[PDB]
């Protein structure tokens, strides 16, 4: 019904949408999985205090 | 870090505990920065275990 | 005597194989329980840790 946005019970990585189709003697699921596949180090600050 | 989701971070573990504690219990930064032995209290429990 | 001994061997073989069948069945049940517990463990690590 909705994007899981939580622990990956469904497709590995963040799951945008999941589509379910009947399988012989069962149900087959076809989730969509997002994988970054690249990581670049960026120095970051915790906003600012004024 | 509570703000970071599924992302790498470079913060001390004690700061990470504070972010999780702030989400778990609504304690203001002034309240959290009082005795400053809150992490030490966790260490005492870990030592007892 | 050998002829009587062969008859004794037969029943002993039948008893041993049935006991092995029960042992294998218990191991199969344990493996199915392990698969369920491993799935629970993976969910627990992602949800809590």
């Amino acid at each position: 019904k909705a994007q899981s946005k939580r622990s990956g019970f469904c497709g590995q990585g963040t799951h945008i949408v999941s589509f379910v189709v009947n399988a012989p003697n069962g149900l087959y699921f076809m989730h969509v999985g997002y994988y970054p596949s690249n990581h670049i180090e960026v120095v970051s600050a915790y906003g600012l205090c004024d | 870090w509570t703000a970071g989701l599924s992302s790498f971070a470079a913060i001390p573990f004690a700061q990470s505990i504070f972010y999780r504690l702030n989400g778990v219990g609504i304690t203001q930064q002034v309240l959290s920065e009082n005795q400053k032995l809150i992490a030490n209290k966790f260490n005492q429990a870990l030592g007892a275990m | 005597d050998v002829l009587e001994q062969d008859a004794q061997i037969d029943r002993l073989i039948n008893g041993r194989l049935t006991t092995l069948n029960a042992f294998v069945a218990q191991q199969l049940v344990r493996s199915e329980s392990a698969a369920l517990s491993a799935q629970l463990a993976k969910d627990k690590v992602n949800e809590c840790v």
